[PDB]
């Protein structure tokens, strides 16, 4: 308050040099692998490994979101709830008055199609001497250089291409979310409007 | 005695010389808590930018409005509840990315307020004492705006004018 | 329903009981340290408490009669309480 | 300092700056008078009137708070008279 | 087998299981890490106390957001009587059809709520569940502030020194007058304003709450000294809570006793109540010295408090320097007064209820003070345990020493083995004399002829209840008298409200009592006076022994001292706290049982029940446990189930994992050790399994390690089967 | 390892010594005691806590002590 | 009835709550 120090003078913030100019992107990751190794060290978090994997999963699930409006506009997706004798009380939703809502059989559907897709990437987690991109860093490998704000204009089917094709994918679904939280309307109706309607036709 | 602001106090140890708008008013001794000066400096400074920005913003509502009609409300405080949700998300969004590294920034810098913003270089060139009369400027405008915003925004909850 | 807050309309219930198992007791306790004192002072004082001495026990049980005038006689002399030959621990 | 005392009365300095220099004739009376004031306005706000929500009378309440401070007072008033003051 | 115990360099080398056991169980005890400074011990306690509250908060915020989300608060608020609270929805794969329709509320499977969250929030206020959802995100965001400032407050810069952790005057002055008193005067402004018109069916949200005004006279009382304003015209005896048939205008007043629809206190005394409070803990706050010249230096108060003629030795000179560089004395401290505190509340809350339509809610009643004197007993076990730890680890002779005389605390240690005596002695007493009273009662009784019993009218507790003004027992006493001045003093402020209260048959008010309660009130007694024995006799003893007379070099908890001198089983300080922990159970069993089995036979109507059988053991055996299991029992039947077959299932899961307790307890180490080699020797010895090997070899738990076990798997064995009886007895007896 | 500290008390009695099982406490000349001899600790990273040591200690509070403190395969008697 | 606006954000300062405890837990150390 007065007669003493609150803080004593050995315990006082250094600013770090280390860190001059380094943009915001650099000192992002500088700061999150030396606060957090041996996640950092794998290759999780903020990191090209990472980025590139989120990538190639947006643009494979944005293929998945049109597909399942497709099938949603075609008369595919079945119809009604799942069976709660057949599957148990753990499909059932809501008891309203005497009639018990159960989960949508076309929800369960589609469940099992993300669930093969995720199987084949748990396999392909737990295969990783028999593929050619891991999903993790191995200790001693180095994450692939951040591409920064505009990776390389190199069109094919290069490490450049599928890195702007991934960064375009992952802001097209956040912007669709955003769309559809702003606005309030389905998922699937913001994409039908933002195709002018040749999607849900 | 040494406090410029009550000449009859002697201003507390942490309170000399630099760090310009230093007139010795700390009457209640809160320096003698803080390690440096240099974190309450940082968080007067960001309170005197952003009191100066809503005193202009509730002049200029008051008189101005954008094309749309969801801006036509002219009751700042009334605004804050007309205006939808979407326009104030995306300015607490702008603000928290704008936060986010000057929170890396400003626990351990020796000077957090310096956030190196001066794009039109109004500073390249001038000397060390036209700095410091800027900065000095810049506090002393920055200390009437919260003055001033507060008793706005208090004279629009207790009477309902939003300005005179 | 037993009255016992002391007042004595309700007497035979507590406060009489409680006065005969005090002078029983009493009795009881004063003629065993009696009996411990008095075998304290002899060659072998452990054995003579597997083994009773049962003339010396009998004297003195039969002695206990007088324990409250016997007790406000030996704390008068001191003789009642140790003071600092007991033994204390380490703190 | 060194509040700390063994003697028949504490130093005077456990009285604080205050009270150290008030001497006894004046703390002991006063002490008194304190004391039966205080008295008197419990007696008068209660007891001998009963309270009501239309009267309080801080002057009686006030006053009652004389009561606890009395026992202060005369506490004080001995430890002066003890000390040679 | 390394880098998991990262505070302890001496467990990360040990080459067995012994090291993760013991890296969870030392974790939290800072002072015995690797590497340890006090500087660093303040400040790691001062983010830790952040993290708790932020738990805290999120906790409640939790509990807020369930009852918004799938609870039933506002169907409950149209009829608080009829409608039963919901504490959150179930969803469990393992359920059949029937337990789905068993559980079925409304919409969704799930629990009643028995934490009584419901009348709490109602009381203060609440009617929509938006207004919990408000609750929710707010405590969320104070959860994110706290998180902020323990990450802050870990910062080079703004690590507090160890004078600012031991600057006791500027905590005092600051917690007493701003803690304390700042938040009744804020929690007084909240229940006038918002909770007082609600009451009254004015709706005082955070829109019209600057314009809607608590007091049609509006401030202008207060400042202008007609206090008595704010008192007038309060709510009749007509006033149905929530609606503004039959209210009031007044925000301040002395009513007493409760509310004659809720069978709650007034809003409005709790409002008075708080201001009261609130303004005499902000004058408080101010007693100690600060950077202005005046107040207190308590080391002064402390040092001159040695009485004269003497018989505290030289007082207490030495505890200012004793207390502020010790955090276990503080903890002791702190831990006694919170389970005295808790203890006040299990007590008062059920006699004066003080939330709207919770004296209606059995098994809530139940819950709350089962949940309260639980964690009593283990605030005080803590207490006495942590000034233990204070007497081995931090406790110095040579300060609490002046020039061979010792002052206040050191003295303790001169006459321990009086204290510890008459403490046994307390407790041969009440034990030899309660189990006399109640085994002669059992003979008595079962040889047909209960007008033999020995039945002790408790009059000096009906002489206490007589004196508050029950007029019950023909005592005609203080408040029994309408001459007393005791009476004529309040005839006019509060007596009419509490008279009314207390000479009520249907209250928990002041229960009426008889021969059961006394002797079972001298049950608690020697509970008490038992853990208090063990407790103290492990404090005291801490530092050494006859047996010991170097323990304090061993530290709080260590196994033994072997064999030798007679053998040395459970002689630690550690030992004594794990004993008295049985006994804490014990008393609060005694305690709970009691209360429950009173507030059953006020509730069933059968208070003779209580009366006639409460005075042997086998009328307790009989007609509590054996009379109101039957309900809890048959959850789940051969023929079917109820929405009570969790609590059965809880029922059985307790008495589970008490005897898996008395596993850890009875057996001892060394014969799990010689078990524990045979089955390495055969996963050494097989094929197909030698190719997986453990890192840590596997031994068997150490002596203070299987003690801890034993003692948490009886813990907890016995707090779930108790709570599950009580509840689930609640529930089906009474509706 | 098991701390054993050895202390003035001692009188040489050697008992301590020929009831260590692990070979712990040996025999050391000395000048304090009648007998000439004082107890020692050299190998205490071979000490298993058994306290077999002061089980057979005549001194009245002791002259070896046993301070249990880190465990090792050794200490903790694993054969495995 | 709360809607899924509501509780999508009370979900999603309720995420923002855990990177603040992760902070905070990390900074008291592994
Ligand atoms: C649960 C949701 C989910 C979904 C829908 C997918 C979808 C996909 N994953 Mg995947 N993955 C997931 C979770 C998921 N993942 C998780 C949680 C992990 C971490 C264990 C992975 C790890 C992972 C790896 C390592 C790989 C995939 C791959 C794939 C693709 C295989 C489809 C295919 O053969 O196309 C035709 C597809 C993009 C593979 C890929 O890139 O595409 C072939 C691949 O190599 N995933
Ligand atoms: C910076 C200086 C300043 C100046 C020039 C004014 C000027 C004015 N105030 Mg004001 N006010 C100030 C600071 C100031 N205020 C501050 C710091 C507070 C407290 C936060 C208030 C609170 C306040 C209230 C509550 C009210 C005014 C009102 C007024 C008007 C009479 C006038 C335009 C009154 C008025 O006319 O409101 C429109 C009125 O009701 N003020
Ligand atoms: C007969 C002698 C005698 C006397 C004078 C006392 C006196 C006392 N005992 Mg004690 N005690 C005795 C025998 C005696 N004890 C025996 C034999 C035992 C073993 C069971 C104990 C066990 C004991 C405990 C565990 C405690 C005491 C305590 C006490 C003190 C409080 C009184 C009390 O709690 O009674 C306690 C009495 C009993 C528990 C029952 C005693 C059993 C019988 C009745 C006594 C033996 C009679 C003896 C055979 C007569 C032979 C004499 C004859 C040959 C002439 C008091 C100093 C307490 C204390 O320290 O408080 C200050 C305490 O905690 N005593
Ligand atoms: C006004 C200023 C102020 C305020 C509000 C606080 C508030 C707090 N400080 Mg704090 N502090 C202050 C100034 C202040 N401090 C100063 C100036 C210093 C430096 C000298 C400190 C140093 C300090 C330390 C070192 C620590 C705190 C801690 C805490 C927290 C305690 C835990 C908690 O939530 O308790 C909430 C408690 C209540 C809301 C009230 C409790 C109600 C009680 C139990 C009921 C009692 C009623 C009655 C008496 C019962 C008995 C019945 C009767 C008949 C006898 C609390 C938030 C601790 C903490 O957790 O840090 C995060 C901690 O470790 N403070
Ligand atoms: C001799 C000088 C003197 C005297 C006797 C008073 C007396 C009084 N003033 Mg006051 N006042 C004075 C000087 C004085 N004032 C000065 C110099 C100023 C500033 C220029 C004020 C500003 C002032 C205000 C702003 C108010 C008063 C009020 C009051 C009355 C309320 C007292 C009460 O019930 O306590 C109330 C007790 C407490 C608030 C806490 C205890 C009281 C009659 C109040 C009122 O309404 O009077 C009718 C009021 O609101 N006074
Ligand atoms: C706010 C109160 C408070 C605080 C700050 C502390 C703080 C401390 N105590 Mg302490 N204590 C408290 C209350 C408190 N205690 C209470 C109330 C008791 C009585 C029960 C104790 C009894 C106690 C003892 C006996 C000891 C401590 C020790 C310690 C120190 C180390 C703690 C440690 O290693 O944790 C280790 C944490 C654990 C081992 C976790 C145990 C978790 C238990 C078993 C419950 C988990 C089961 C859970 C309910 C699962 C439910 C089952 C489901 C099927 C329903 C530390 C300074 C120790 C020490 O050395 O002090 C110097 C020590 O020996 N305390
Ligand atoms: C029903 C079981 C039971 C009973 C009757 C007792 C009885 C007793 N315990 Mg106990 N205890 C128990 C279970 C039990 N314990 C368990 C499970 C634990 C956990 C390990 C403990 C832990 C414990 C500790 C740590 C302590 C006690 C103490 C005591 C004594 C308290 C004084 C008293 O009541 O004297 C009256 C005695 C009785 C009513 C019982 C014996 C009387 C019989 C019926 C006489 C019959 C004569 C023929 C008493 C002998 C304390 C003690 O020794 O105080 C002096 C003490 O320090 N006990
Ligand atoms: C926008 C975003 C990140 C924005 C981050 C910003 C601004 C960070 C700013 C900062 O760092 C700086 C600059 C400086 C720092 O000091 C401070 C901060 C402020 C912290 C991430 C989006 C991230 C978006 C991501 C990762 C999207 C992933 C989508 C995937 C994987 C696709 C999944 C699907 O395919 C399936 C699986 C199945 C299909 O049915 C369904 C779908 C959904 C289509
Ligand atoms: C890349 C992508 C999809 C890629 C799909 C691929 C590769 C599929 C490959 C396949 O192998 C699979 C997987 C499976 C096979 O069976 C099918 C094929 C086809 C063989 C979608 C991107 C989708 C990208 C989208 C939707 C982008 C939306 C962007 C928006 C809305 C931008 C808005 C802004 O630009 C404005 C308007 C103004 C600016 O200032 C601000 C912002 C906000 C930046
Ligand atoms: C806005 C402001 C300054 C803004 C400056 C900016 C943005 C400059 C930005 C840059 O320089 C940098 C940073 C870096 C450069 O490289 C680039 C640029 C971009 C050039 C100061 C306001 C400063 C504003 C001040 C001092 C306001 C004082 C207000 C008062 C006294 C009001 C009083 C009243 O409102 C009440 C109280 C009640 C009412 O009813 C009555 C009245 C009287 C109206
Ligand atoms: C071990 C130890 C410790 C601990 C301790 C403890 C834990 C204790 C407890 C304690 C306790 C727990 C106590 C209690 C107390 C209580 C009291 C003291 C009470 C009182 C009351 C009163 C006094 C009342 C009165 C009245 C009446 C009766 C009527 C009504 C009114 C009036 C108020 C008047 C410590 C850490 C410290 C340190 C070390 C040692
Ligand atoms: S423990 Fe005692 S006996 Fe066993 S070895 Fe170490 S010293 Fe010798």
């Amino acid at each position: 308050g007065t007669p003493f120090d609150t803080v004593s003078k050995d315990e006082l913030a250094v600013e770090n040099k280390a860190m001059a100019g380094k943009s915001v992107f650099e000192r992002a990751m500088a700061d999150f692998n030396g606060r957090y190794p041996a996640v950092a060290a794998l290759g999780l978090g903020p990191s090209a490994k990472a980025e590139r994997w989120n990538g190639r999963h947006a643009m494979f699930g944005w293929i998945v979101l049109l597909a399942t409006g497709y099938a949603q506009a075609h008369g595919l997706l079945p119809e009604g709830g799942m069976d709660a004798k057949e599957w148990g009380t753990w499909v059932i939703v809501s008891t309203t008055n005497g009639e018990q809502v159960t989960i949508p059989a076309a929800r369960a559907a589609i469940a099992i199609g993300h669930l093969h897709f995720g199987a084949v990437g748990v396999f392909a987690a737990y295969s990783k001497n028999s593929v050619k991109d891991r999903l993790l860093l191995e200790p001693g490998e180095k994450d692939e250089a951040p591409a920064g704000l505009f990776p390389a204009l190199r069109p094919g089917l290069t490490k450049e291409a599928e890195m702007l094709n991934g960064r375009v994918a992952m802001l097209g679904l956040v912007a669709l979310v955003a769309v559809s939280a702003a606005t309030g309307q389905d998922i699937l109706s913001v994409i039908d409007q933002g195709l002018g309607g040749l999607l849900l036709k | 005695a040494q406090s410029k602001a009550l000449p009859f106090l002697k201003a507390p140890a942490k309170l000399d010389g630099s760090l310009a708008g230093d007139f010795g008013f700390d009457p209640m001794g809160i320096s003698d808590q803080v390690a440096n000066l240099k974190y309450v400096r940082a968080a007067e400074l960001k309170h005197c930018r952003v009191a100066m920005l809503g005193f202009l913003g509730w002049v200029v509502q008051q008189y101005v409005h954008l094309p749309g009609e969801i801006y036509a409300e002219s009751n700042p405080l009334k605004a804050l509840t007309s205006v939808p949700l979407l326009s104030q998300i995306q300015i607490f969004l702008f603000i928290g990315a704008i936060e986010l590294a000057t929170l890396d920034q400003t626990y351990t810098a020796d000077k957090p307020w310096d956030l190196g913003f001066d794009p039109l270089n109004f500073s390249k060139g001038k000397s060390e004492q036209q700095m410091k009369d800027l900065e000095v400027k810049e506090l002393k405008n920055g200390r009437v705006a919260m003055i001033a915003i507060m008793g706005l925004i208090a004279q629009t909850l207790y009477t309902g004018v939003p300005l005179f | 329903h037993l009255i016992t807050d002391g007042r004595w309309s309700h007497g035979s219930e507590f406060l009489l009981p409680s006065i005969l198992f005090l002078y029983i007791s009493g009795w009881i306790g004063w003629v065993g340290r009696k009996y411990i004192r008095t075998v304290g002072q002899t060659s072998n004082p452990t054995e003579k408490e597997i083994i009773i001495d049962v003339p010396l026990a009998i004297s003195i049980m039969t002695s206990g009669f007088l324990w409250p005038f016997a007790a406000w006689q030996e704390f008068l002399s001191g003789d009642l309480i140790a003071s600092d030959e007991t033994i204390t621990t380490s703190p | 300092e060194s509040t700390y005392w063994e003697g028949k009365a504490p130093p005077s300095v456990v009285l604080g700056p205050f009270l150290s220099k008030i001497p006894s004739g004046v703390l002991g009376p006063a002490s008194l008078v304190a004391l039966i004031v205080g008295s008197y306005c419990t007696h008068e706000s209660n007891i001998f009137n009963t309270l009501t929500v239309d009267t309080i009378y801080p002057a009686y309440v006030l006053g009652s708070f004389l009561t606890p401070i009395s026992w202060g007072l005369h506490v004080a008033a001995w430890i002066q008279k003890m000390n040679k003051a | 087998v390394y880098k998991f115990p990262k505070f302890s360099k001496a467990l990360a080398e040990d080459p067995s299981t012994r090291r993760i056991w013991y890296g969870i169980a030392t974790a939290h005890d800072f002072e015995s890490h690797d590497a340890m400074t006090e500087s660093k011990l303040y400040q790691k306690i001062f983010a830790s106390h952040f993290g708790h509250i932020a738990i805290i908060f999120l906790w409640t915020a939790g509990n807020l957001f369930h009852v918004a989300w799938q609870g039933n608060f506002e169907a409950w608020i149209l009829n608080p009587l009829k409608v039963r609270p919901i504490a959150h929805a179930i969803w469990d794969p393992h359920f059949g059809q029937a337990a789905y329709k068993a559980f079925l509320k409304t919409s969704s499977p799930a629990n009643l709520a028995l934490s009584g969250v419901y009348e709490w929030w109602y009381t203060i206020g609440m009617r929509t569940n938006n207004d919990l959802y408000q609750g929710s995100f707010f405590l969320i965001l104070l959860s994110s502030l706290l998180l902020f400032a323990g990450w802050l407050h870990l910062q080079p810069s703004f690590r507090p020194s160890l004078d600012w952790f031991k600057a006791n005057e500027y905590r005092l002055n600051h917690h007493l007058s701003g803690l304390f008193g700042v938040s009744s005067l804020a929690w007084t402004g909240h229940l006038v304003h918002v909770a007082i018109p609600e009451s009254r069916g004015i709706h005082v949200g955070w829109d019209n709450f600057l314009t809607v005004l608590p007091h049609p006279e509006g401030l202008t009382p207060f400042f202008s000294g007609n206090w008595k304003a704010y008192a007038q015209n309060p709510d009749t005896a007509s006033h149905i809570f929530g609606s503004g048939e039959g209210s009031g205008t007044a925000i301040l007043t002395f009513l007493g006793g409760f509310h004659p629809q809720t069978k709650s206190l007034w809003l409005t005394d709790m409002a008075h109540h708080h201001l009261a409070i609130a303004v005499l803990f902000i004058v408080a706050g101010h007693m100690y010295r600060t950077n202005w010249l005046i107040g207190h230096q308590m080391k002064l108060i402390l040092e001159a408090h040695r009485p004269p003629g003497g018989r505290l030795g030289i007082g207490h000179i030495g505890l200012y320097e004793t207390i502020t560089n010790s955090l276990h004395f503080q903890l002791g401290l702190a831990l006694a007064a919170l389970g005295v505190a808790t203890s006040l509340t299990a007590q008062h809350m059920y006699a004066l209820p003080p939330y709207a339509f919770l004296a209606s809610n059995f098994p809530t009643q139940a819950a709350l003070y089962t949940h309260h004197q639980y964690i009593a007993g283990f605030l005080m076990v803590g207490a006495f345990a942590h000034g233990a730890i204070f007497f081995v680890r931090d406790y110095d002779p040579a300060v609490n020493t002046r020039n061979g005389e010792k002052n206040v605390l050191a003295r303790m240690l001169e006459h321990k083995e009086a204290i510890i005596s008459h403490l046994s002695w307390v407790s041969l007493f009440l034990g030899f004399h309660t189990l006399g009273i109640y085994v002669h009662n059992d003979v008595v009784v079962a040889f047909g002829q209960p007008e033999k019993q020995i039945l002790v009218e408790p009059l000096f507790a009906e002489w206490i209840q007589a004196a508050s003004g029950k007029t019950l027992y023909n005592f005609d006493l203080l408040l029994a008298s309408s001459n007393s001045p005791a009476s004529v003093a309040s005839s006019q402020l509060w007596l009419p409200g509490w008279l009314s209260a207390i000479n009520d048959g249907k209250n928990s008010l002041f229960l009426p009592i008889g021969p059961g309660d006394f002797l079972v009130h001298h049950a608690i007694a020697l509970g008490l006076h038992t853990t208090t024995l063990i407790l103290v006799k492990g404090a005291l003893d801490a530092r050494g022994s006859k047996l010991m007379p170097d323990k304090k070099d061993f530290g709080y908890s260590f196994p033994c001292d072997g064999p030798g001198r007679g053998g040395t089983c459970d002689i630690s300080a550690w030992d004594a706290f794990y004993l008295a922990m049985f006994w804490m159970l014990n008393t609060i069993g005694w305690v709970t049982f009691y209360w429950h089995w009173k507030h059953l036979t006020l509730w069933q109507g059968n208070q003779v029940q209580f009366n006639e059988s409460s005075n042997y053991i086998m009328g307790w055996l009989r007609d509590y446990l054996w009379l109101n299991s039957s309900p809890l029992i048959n959850g789940y039947n051969p023929f079917g189930m109820n929405s009570l077959s969790v609590w059965a299932w809880m029922f059985l899961f307790g008495h589970l994992v008490w005897a898996t307790g008395f596993m850890f307890l009875i057996s001892w180490r060394g014969y799990w050790q010689e078990l524990i080699e045979t089955i390495v020797w055969a996963h050494e010895r097989t094929p197909l399994a030698n190719l997986v090997r453990w890192k840590d070899k596997p031994v068997a738990l150490s002596i203070v390690q299987a003690r801890l076990v034993g003692l948490a798997h009886f813990t907890i064995g016995y707090v779930l089967t108790y709570a599950a009886f009580v509840i689930a007895s609640t529930i089906g007896k009474l509706g | 390892s098991h701390t054993v500290k050895i202390y003035d008390t001692c009188i040489g009695c050697t008992q301590c010594v020929r009831a260590c099982p692990t070979d712990v406490l040996e025999m050391v000349p000395w000048d304090g005691c009648k007998a000439g001899q004082i107890a020692s600790a050299p190998r205490t990273e071979d000490c298993v806590g058994c306290k077999r040591c002061e089980t057979a200690c005549p001194t009245d509070f002791l002259s070896v002590r046993v301070y249990l403190g880190g465990e090792t395969t050794r200490s903790l008697g694993l054969a495995y | 009835m709360i809607y899924d606006s509501q509780v999508y954000i009370a979900l999603v300062i309720a995420v923002v709550a855990s990177v603040l405890a992760i902070r905070l837990g990390a900074t008291l150390y592994n």
